[PDB]
């Protein structure tokens, strides 16, 4: 048997994996990493918006701080999140940013002077003073007042990766790559690590450590159409389910983004829109200010996806031949304007589309984008399954709730590795395990004979066919308007497609380097993840953040202010095991009210969220007046933990 | 063997734990030489080539080099020192440009198979520099060594002599083509390898170079035909069994 | 029809004694916005899904699928088939990269190895406070510091150096480059000494051809050619 | 490029999964070049000494290789042809041979010193061969070009005439010491390398080879300084301006 | 900490520590041997008298 041990075992090479790996390798925990391909290609590699953090130093971002980041964080979640968990975020961010800082990441920085800006309330020019200038800089991103997207010209995600990789080869960490996981190790409910593949040599290999940190990404590949890169397919997640322990939360909290290329789905940032981009129909009709007057192409993301979807049903939508599509138009902004702000977004359109997005106009369509949903977590990043830890875009640690905000998921990645990753590091430092070769031979002879079983299928059904039907009914059935009449369709066909997946046969034979192999175990672990999307979006009766119920269009806070959690507790069972988590208002610093985008008193109002509310006005005036800072106030309202080392306060320009 | 050059051989570095400098005086001797080599066929072509324009020029032209105003008719064994100066630089150069050939089966294979699938120009032109370079070690040392040991036979009768009754002619034709591209494109790449003017935009400058390039080449190679053509004719034209020609020049001014 | 495109793959198994070097053809239909990616996907769920490949972002930016696409070093999933007026497109594995399989190398270990080798992380004596402003950096530093910074370790310019296929200790192209990206970095205090001690020798920058195919497929257009020889002239002068 | 080539050069194996065998070809090549430019010296050594036995014995013998006995006087161009092969062969040998050069700094750094601490005989040796290789490369061009290309001035007289009045003895001098150091050398290399006659006592077989290998070389660098010699004198004393000794043995039967 | 585990671990490298790890290698256990010197330099080199078998 092939047993390999270190103290801090990561799984995911992403943002969130690294800045974990540094963690614990810098306070002397020997660690591993874990990934499918190298480190820097992961998808945190394609962010491209930028990273939200409260710096407060350009003119935009003047004022800024970490109560206004909170509350666009937790109105922006459509009050799904742990607000906790949201405060330790906003708190922590701008740490985030400077450290990375530190580290090479070469942040846009601000200079003296007058700009050309664009603020379509006002495409005003902006004046950047001078004791401003060399500090980093912020962009209009997010739909948030205050501008605090920070980032690295058009590349912020790649560089963020970049620093954080090389860090982990500085700390010695060891990276090893085209290794996957795909089954954990468990005994009495404790974590002691995972049995992991070897893609190239196909050796079954058990990593046992005292910790073990699950930080693979999203699971948009269950969608036909996504932004995502074809390795997200939430078998991370899969994995974590399978334990029949640990438990996934909002997994039918889905997000997706308006104008993705299509078909390819190639990311076409949210700057098109925000500079001026135009959006047409199959007439060439703008039709936004049709839907909304006010706000027009610029409303929320959330309400143009919704818009663009309902357009299309009108009738108004392209006919081509991989669906419909709509149209974005961005060449009425200039040729002069594009060849220098919107560089890149030329060189995509022209690469995968053939067009010149200055002469011609690009295909779009709503697709998957982001993950809300992941393993559930504590404040501190573990499992209900005790030394399992998650962090980063495939967990719940709840700061997005049912809606994630624009630029705080990469934030999320580098901060939660932070935070999680100091957690993590006590974790495996004082915990003590005992490891039985009995149950480490168990669990590897177990996927050895599993491998060896799918080798040997005579079972007649195709992986690819019932892969590809998967991410139709996901895409047709768990998109941006969801009826439980089509949901309860989708439940059934993708239970059905998951049995016929158990009879898959693969042409090639051998266990290495098999492609074939692998969609064999992993599509199978894709659909358990489908079904606890489609079947939890089919159990939540209400309308919340990215979850749109047309038969039930009204945020339910009286029935629904909770978390959905599902689970496997029997590997024989073929439908999730859901439950919920109540989100208790009284835990609130703020309480659930309207969320600033869409339709109006569009909420079944919950009783104590107003009791709650007075609570706030009244504890928060009598200190306001007594003479207290926003710290004490916040402290009386909510009080959150924090890791020592992240305890202090964020200095700002203007202290 | 010195104990510095002991250690160094044992331990990797030098006395001080630092890596040796020679790497890089070597990189920059192969450079310079190269670059002199290059810069002194530019003129070679042109002074070797004034047969274009008449005897008494070509005669003027040689005489100088002896030092004419200076000694009586000139002291010849001055071309033997300057050839020989010329012929030393030319054997360093080689050494070190010699460390960059393919050097093993595998080496070669692997880089022919690669420029034919590349098809890349810059990749292409070093396969020629690398050849031709390899022919000058045979067509470049039989030159040199005549002009150092036979200055006083340089004129238009005598070099034409050599050309043709003595047979240069195949030798120097084949020679004209290689050391021009050779020279030309070392050149070429001697200045994008240190980036003299690379400036704000290299890209355009690096595409200037090209063409220019090209430009000298073909320039010295008709050029150098010509003036070819010349030394063939005249020597063509030797036919009187009782004039020496090969010393004919010399004999005019000792 | 789009017309039909003939797909010649190199394909090659050196776990398995029985496999030997060898091509296979495919006929695949030409499509609208068809890219090498879509192609090879094809292939693999409808032809012969023995054929390995690596991909990943699909979209330019992570530099997975870099491989020989008629000759030239390049990234598959922004190669369009649309361009080759022949529909006779031949798919080889990245030169100069120990092979997994087919058209799989691994360049992420040869990275890695490359970037510890240069110490490829800012170098500073004095640890800068997280809690506190951030030093302040001349826009125009960032700027260049991030045009170099976009290195995406695709190993296109690695595989296109004639040079690192003969000598494979050559550090290449990106490995020079990511040194002038630390160079010219405020925040590394290494000196040119200190540099000279990584690159200074002939596995380093003296074992550069000046061949500049390495400029001439980098997908990101990173100014190697000029770059590369500003780092010879600053290494040539130490001491 | 051929597919096969393509294949070899990606997978490291020919298309059958075996290793190459140009290896063992190359091999091969460069000892059998080797040899026959060894050969090639040990007689050319005695037919060029034949001026110690008088003018007449040379003239003959520099008369049958241009084939007396068929033509005429015999034509020249025979040893034209003669010359080009044997040139061509040192231009493969050398190529072959070329491989073996140690080939950057660190190579060069590490024999040197390694050489001298090892005062070991035979690695010394191999250095020798080494540098007389790198030397002949352009000394022995030299002499193979002329030759090739003026076959009808070889003889007592003409041959004199070269060796003096055209300053080839410092050449000649230098390229004696040289090719004879390399090619006994390279023999007795060539025979312990495949151990033609190691017999049942190798370790005596070897110690004879190496006896045998410095005698054949004190003979031959005595006989070629007598030689030497011979031409140097006579040379010096074709002092008549009126006598065209360059061509005068070709100037006898045509 | 630094852990390596094997199914049989071997200390010594001299005959009888090799042939021990012959025996357990062969039936499919992972198995490491340690040793202060390279193995075929152990004190089993020096014998000289010979091997007692029966034959
Ligand atoms: C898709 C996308 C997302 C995105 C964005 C643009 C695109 C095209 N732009 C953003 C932006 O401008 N601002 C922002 O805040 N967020 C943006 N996002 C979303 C964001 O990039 C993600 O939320 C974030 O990158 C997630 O980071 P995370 O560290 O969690 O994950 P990752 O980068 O995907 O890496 C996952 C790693 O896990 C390994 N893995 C996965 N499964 C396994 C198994 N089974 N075994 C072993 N390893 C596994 C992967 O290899 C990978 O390295
Ligand atoms: C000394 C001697 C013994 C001997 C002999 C001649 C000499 C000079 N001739 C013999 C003969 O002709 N016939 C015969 O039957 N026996 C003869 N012997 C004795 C015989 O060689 C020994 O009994 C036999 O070789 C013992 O074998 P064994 O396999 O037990 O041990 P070894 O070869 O000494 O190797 C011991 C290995 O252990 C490693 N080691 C030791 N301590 C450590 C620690 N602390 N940690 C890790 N490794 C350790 C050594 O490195 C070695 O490899
Ligand atoms: C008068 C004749 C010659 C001229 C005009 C000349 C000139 C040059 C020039 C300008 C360079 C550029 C060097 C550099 O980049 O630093 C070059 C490169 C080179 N030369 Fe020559 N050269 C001559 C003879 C030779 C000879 C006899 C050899 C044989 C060994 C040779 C082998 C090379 C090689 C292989 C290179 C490439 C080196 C590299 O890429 O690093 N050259 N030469
Ligand atoms: C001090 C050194 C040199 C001297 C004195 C010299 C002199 C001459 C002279 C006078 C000729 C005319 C024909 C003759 O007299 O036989 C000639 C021709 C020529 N030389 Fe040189 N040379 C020198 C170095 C070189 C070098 C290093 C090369 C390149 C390897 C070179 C290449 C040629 C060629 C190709 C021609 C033919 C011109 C034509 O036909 O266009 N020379 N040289
Ligand atoms: C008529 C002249 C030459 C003679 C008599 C000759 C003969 C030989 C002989 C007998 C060998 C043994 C080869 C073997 O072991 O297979 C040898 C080795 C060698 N020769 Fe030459 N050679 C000649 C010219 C050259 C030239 C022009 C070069 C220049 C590249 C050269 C470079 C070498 C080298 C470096 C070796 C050692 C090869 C090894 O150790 O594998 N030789 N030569
Ligand atoms: C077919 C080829 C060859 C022919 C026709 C030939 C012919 C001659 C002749 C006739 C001489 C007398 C002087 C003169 O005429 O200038 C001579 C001398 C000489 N040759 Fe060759 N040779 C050939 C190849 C070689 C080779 C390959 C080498 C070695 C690189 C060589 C080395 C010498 C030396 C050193 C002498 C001087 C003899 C002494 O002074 O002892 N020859 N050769
Ligand atoms: C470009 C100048 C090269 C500089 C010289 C030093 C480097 C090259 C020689 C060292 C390696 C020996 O090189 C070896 O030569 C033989 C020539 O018979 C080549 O042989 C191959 O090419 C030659 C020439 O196109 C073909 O006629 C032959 O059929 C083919 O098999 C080997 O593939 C090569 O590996
Ligand atoms: C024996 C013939 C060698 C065949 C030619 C090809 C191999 C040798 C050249 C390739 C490597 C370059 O070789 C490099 O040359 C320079 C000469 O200035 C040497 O320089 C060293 O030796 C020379 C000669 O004794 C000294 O004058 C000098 O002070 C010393 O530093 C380097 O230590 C060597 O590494
Ligand atoms: C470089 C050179 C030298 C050194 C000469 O002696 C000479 C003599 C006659 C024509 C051209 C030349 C010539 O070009
Ligand atoms: C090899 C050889 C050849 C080919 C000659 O033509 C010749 C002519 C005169 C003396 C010696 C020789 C001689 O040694
Ligand atoms: S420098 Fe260019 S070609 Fe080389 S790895 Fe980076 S992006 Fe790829
Ligand atoms: S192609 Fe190679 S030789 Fe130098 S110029 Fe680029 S790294
Ligand atoms: S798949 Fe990422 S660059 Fe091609
Ligand atoms: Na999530």
């Amino acid at each position: 048997m092939k047993v390999q041990y270190c103290d801090s075992l990561v799984i995911g090479g992403g943002l969130a994996g690294l800045r974990a790996a540094v963690a614990t390798q810098q306070k002397g925990l020997s660690t591993i990493v874990l990934s499918l391909i190298p480190v820097k290609r992961s998808h945190s590699a394609a962010a491209q918006g930028g990273m939200q953090a409260s710096l407060g130093n350009s003119k935009m971002s003047d004022g800024d701080n970490e109560d206004l980041h909170f509350m666009d964080t937790v109105k922006g979640s459509d009050w799904g999140c742990d607000q906790k968990v949201a405060r330790m975020f906003v708190n922590t961010a701008p740490k985030a940013i400077r450290e990375l800082a530190a580290w090479g990441v070469p942040w846009t920085r601000i200079h003296k002077g007058d700009r050309m800006a664009i603020i379509n309330a006002q495409k005003t020019t902006i004046t950047e003073e001078d004791f401003r200038h060399g500090l980093i800089h912020s962009r209009d991103f997010g739909g948030t007042k205050k501008w605090r997207t920070c980032y690295t010209a058009d590349a912020t995600g790649h560089t963020m990766l970049f620093a954080v990789a090389n860090e982990c080869l500085k700390l010695g960490v060891s990276i090893q790559d085209r290794k996957e996981a795909i089954a954990l190790i468990h005994q009495d409910g404790k974590c002691y690590g995972a049995v992991v593949r070897d893609l190239v040599t196909g050796d079954i290999i058990a990593y046992v450590a005292k910790g073990t940190l699950i930080a693979t990404g999203g699971y948009g590949r269950i969608y036909k159409n996504t932004t995502n890169a074809v390795v997200c397919e939430g078998t991370g997640t899969a994995i974590a389910l399978e334990t029949g322990i640990a438990q996934l939360g909002n997994m039918e909290a889905v997000q997706f983004h308006p104008t993705p290329l299509f078909p390819s789905g190639i990311l076409l940032t949210e700057g098109c829109r925000g500079d001026g981009g135009i959006l047409r129909d199959v007439d060439g009709h703008r039709f936004m200010p049709d839907y909304e007057p006010e706000k027009k192409e610029l409303a929320s993301r959330d309400v143009v996806s919704r818009r663009m979807i309902e357009h299309i049903r009108k009738g108004k939508g392209v006919q081509s031949p991989y669906g419909q599509h709509l149209w974005l138009d961005i060449s009425i902004l200039g040729r002069k304007h594009i060849e220098t702000n919107l560089r890149d977004v030329q060189e995509i359109c022209e690469y995968f589309a053939g067009i010149d997005p200055a002469e011609k106009w690009a295909p779009v369509l709503p697709m998957q984008h982001y993950s809300m949903g992941g393993i559930r977590t504590d404040y501190r990043g573990e499992a209900k399954l005790k030394g399992l830890f998650s962090a980063g875009e495939a967990a719940c640690w709840d700061m997005h709730g049912f809606n994630r905000l624009g630029g705080n998921s990469v934030s999320e990645a580098v901060v939660a590795g932070m935070i999680v990753g100091e957690y993590f590091a006590e974790h495996c430092a004082n915990t003590q395990v005992d490891l039985e070769t009995k149950t480490l031979e168990k669990f590897v002879k177990g996927q050895e004979a599993y491998m060896k079983s799918l080798v040997e299928s005579k079972g007649t059904e195709d992986v690819f066919k019932i892969k590809n039907r998967m991410k139709d009914v996901m895409d047709d059935n768990v998109g941006i308007f969801r009826d439980g009449p089509h949901l309860e369709k989708a439940v059934k066909e993708l239970e059905e497609l998951y049995k016929k997946s158990k009879n898959v046969g693969i042409k090639n034979k051998r266990l290495h380097a098999n492609p074939e192999l692998e969609e064999a175990y992993r599509v199978p672990m894709m659909l358990k993840v489908a079904l606890c999307v489609a079947k939890g979006a089919l159990d939540r009766t209400e309308s919340r953040g990215a979850h749109n119920r047309e038969d039930y269009p009204k945020r339910d806070d009286i029935n629904w202010l909770n978390r959905t959690l599902a689970s496997w507790p029997n590997p024989e069972q073929t439908l999730p095991t859901l439950e919920y988590e109540a989100l208790d208002v009284n835990e609130m610093e703020i309480a659930p009210g309207y969320r600033g985008y869409g339709a109006k008193g569009n909420y079944i109002e919950n009783p104590l969220s107003v009791k709650r509310q007075e609570e706030i006005d009244k504890i928060q005036s009598e200190l306001e007046a007594a003479g207290k800072d926003r710290h004490a106030i916040q402290e009386a309202l909510m009080p959150y933990e924090l890791p020592a080392k992240y305890k202090a306060r964020n200095e700002r320009l203007g202290d | 063997m010195t104990n510095e050059s002991i250690l160094e051989s044992y331990s990797g570095v030098t006395p001080e734990r630092k890596k040796s400098r020679m790497p890089a005086k070597l990189d920059w001797w192969q450079s310079a030489t190269g670059l002199f080599l290059g810069l002194f066929m530019i003129g070679h072509m042109f002074f070797v080539s004034t047969i274009l324009l008449g005897d008494n020029v070509m005669l003027w032209v040689t005489k100088k080099f002896e030092l004419d105003f200076i000694f009586e008719g000139g002291k010849p064994i001055v071309v033997s020192f300057l050839a020989a100066f010329v012929f030393a630089v030319f054997i360093a150069h080689a050494f070190l440009a010699m460390r960059k050939f393919p050097i093993n089966y595998r080496q070669y294979l692997t880089f022919k198979t690669h420029k034919d699938l590349m098809r890349h120009g810059d990749t292409t032109l070093w396969w020629i520099q690398a050849m031709t370079g390899f022919a000058m070690f045979f067509l470049g040392s039989v030159h040199l060594y005549i002009m150092m040991t036979q200055p006083q036979t340089i004129g238009p009768v005598s070099s034409s002599f050599r050309m043709v009754s003595e047979w240069m002619w195949p030798l120097y034709l084949v020679l004209l083509f290689a050391v021009i591209l050779h020279g030309s494109v070392g050149l070429y790449r001697l200045a994008v390898k240190w980036g003299w003017f690379d400036g704000e935009t290299p890209d355009k400058t690096r595409a200037n170079l090209k063409k220019l390039k090209t430009l000298m080449s073909a320039f010295l190679i008709v050029l150098g035909l010509l003036t070819f053509g010349a030394y063939v004719k005249k020597g063509l034209e030797q036919t009187d069994p009782n004039i020496d020609y090969k010393y004919f020049d010399y004999k005019r001014t000792h | 029809m789009g017309r039909m495109l003939t797909i010649r793959v190199f394909k090659y198994d050196p776990q398995s004694a029985v496999s030997k070097p060898h091509f296979q053809e495919y006929k695949i239909e030409e499509a609208p916005s068809m890219t090498i990616f879509i192609v090879l996907n094809m292939i693999r769920e409808t032809y012969d899904p023995d054929l390995n490949f690596d991909f990943v972002c699909r979209a330019g930016i992570c530099g997975s699928c870099g491989m020989m696409i008629n000759g030239r070093p390049s990234l598959a999933c922004r190669t369009l088939t649309k361009d080759f007026e022949d529909g006779v497109i031949t798919l080889l594995p990245l030169p100069a990269f120990k092979l997994i399989k087919d058209l799989s190398v691994d360049t992420g270990n040869w990275f890695n190895g490359m970037s510890q080798r240069v110490e490829s992380w800012i170098h500073a004596q004095k640890e800068h406070d997280i809690s506190k402003l951030e030093e302040r950096i001349e826009p125009e530093v960032a700027q260049e510091v991030f045009e170099l910074d976009r290195c995406i370790e695709c190993g296109c310019c690695i595989a296109a150096c004639g040079t690192k296929i003969m000598r494979e200790d050559f550090v290449g192209a990106a490995g020079l480059n990511r040194v002038v990206r630390f160079m010219i970095d405020p925040h590394d205090e290494r000196t040119d000494e200190d540099y000279y001690e990584l690159i200074g020798d002939d596995d380093g920058v003296f074992g550069c051809m000046t061949l500049l195919a390495c400029h001439d497929v980098c997908p990101k257009n990173l100014p190697l050619q000029s770059k590369i020889a500003y780092l010879r002239r600053k290494m040539v002068s130490v001491n």
